[PDB]
């Protein structure tokens, strides 16, 4: 995403940054975003909904 | 070979600031680079053959060597983007390429002249250098960096040329050196600087 | 404790040692302090996760769970 | 309001003009005497070195900085690669020609007739070395005109004034280049009257 940065990026556009270019990059974010999705890591973040 | 890996290839200078300018931007992006503190008398072999201009430093990533540090520290800031080191706005990006040119042509030659100058020029250079470096003293009050509140490449052109301060016989003096000296407390000990600094250049700090 | 009433995945335990426990039809962690070792590298991972956050085996817990 | 302190003849000032007239920028140029503009442009330019740009708030010199500005701000048509791999190629290739060839032409104008022969023929063999490579693309390693040729079109235009030429080899794959690039309106409407009479075109 564009968090704290310039324009956002494409996955394998990012994959040439970590140098392991594969469909792992669609996975590392994939399972990580699940971890923030769990409760007590989203407890403060959930509070912005309505 | 040199490009034969999925990683870089850098033939740095152990004392030459052209490397040490590149080192900070090199490691400030969090990439795994190969250090090789080599000499002009005996550099590495690959630095001689694949480098048809034969300068230091020299970066090599799977396609060709790159030199002329503005070209080097630009290729990294344009390809490995996070965190960012240069602004977004082509107005503020122009002058940000302009201060760097007003340092490599204004405060570089005072370093070379002090390296090969006469006894008075080493003072004349130190005269023109030391006092004018106090001329830009009030700048740091408005901005925690060189007129750019985020850390950017224009600051990296200063600190390596601010880490060789007494190395060529220099010391500051006058009213308001606390502002610039206190500023050096805010930049001389960053991760991008602390992990990047070569111990060879450190010993002049005592 | 406030540390008994959490989701069983909320201990950040490891997936296979999370999968055996969860796939074996466990409900809440307040039973985990009561869970016996006869009812169960899977053993090692329940061991350090409980001894890291102030949990433990074969404990004694009554009046549980009332929702 | 975008003004330019163009030189009348120097290839640098002819460099920026190709970029301006290419992008379609509405600009007004103020000429320098020979390679000196007034002493009045030292206030907006402590170097007093041309070219120098002034667009309503900003001052820029050392056309390396200028040309990438106009490319980065006026987006289309673009004069650079798209992905970071090749921009280092173009950004480095132009560092070659501005280092080897351009200062090489110093002693061909500002060097005595002794060294003028030195730069002359030693440069010529370089001129036809990349000559067969024009059978790869239309331009200097590109299928469409870009920043990298911006240092050649004002460079090739100085050939007959300096005194080097093509004769047999080095003219077949090479001279097709200048007849393909010297016709673009950007280079067409960039030609100033002082830089025109150097050649018959």
């Amino acid at each position: 995403f564009g968090i704290d940065m310039n324009t956002d990026y494409t996955l394998e556009e990012v994959g040439k940054q970590f140098d392991v270019t594969r469909e792992r990059i669609r996975q590392i974010e994939a399972k990580a975003l699940r971890k923030l999705r769990h409760p007590s890591r989203s407890e403060v973040l959930r509070s912005f909904l309505d | 070979a040199a490009n034969k890996r999925s990683v870089m290839t850098l033939f740095s200078g152990p004392t030459d600031i052209y490397s040490h300018q590149v080192r900070i931007v090199l490691a400030e992006k969090g990439v795994s680079f190969e250090i090789e503190h080599v000499e002009k008398d005996n550099p590495p072999q690959d630095l001689i053959d694949l480098n048809p201009n034969q300068s230091v430093p020299t970066l090599v990533d799977r396609e060709l060597t790159l030199w002329e540090s503005r070209i080097i520290m630009e290729y990294l800031d344009e390809r490995f983007p996070h965190p960012p080191l240069m602004p977004v706005y082509p107005v503020a990006r122009g002058e940000s390429r302009l201060y760097m040119h007003r340092i490599e042509k204004d405060w570089y030659t005072l370093m070379n002249t002090i390296i090969n100058g006469s006894a008075s020029e080493a003072d004349a250079a130190r005269k023109q250098l030391r006092e004018e470096l106090l001329a830009i003293a009030p700048v740091f009050g408005q901005k925690p960096y060189f007129l750019s509140d985020e850390f950017s490449l224009v600051d990296c052109y200063l600190a390596p040329l601010l880490w060789r301060l007494p190395q060529l016989g220099i010391e500051f003096s006058g009213p308001g050196a606390k502002e610039l000296k206190g500023y050096m407390t805010r930049v001389f000990e960053r991760d991008s600087f602390l992990a990047s600094l070569t111990e060879a250049e450190r010993e002049m700090r005592l | 404790d406030p540390i008994l009433l959490r989701p069983v995945d909320d201990l950040e335990l490891t997936v296979r040692s999370a999968n055996c426990l969860k796939a074996e039809a466990i409900h809440y962690i307040g039973d985990l302090v009561q869970r016996t070792e006869v009812e169960l590298k899977s053993l090692t991972e329940i061991k350090d996760v409980l001894a890291s956050r102030g949990l433990s085996l074969g404990m004694r817990l009554e009046n549980w769970p009332p929702a």
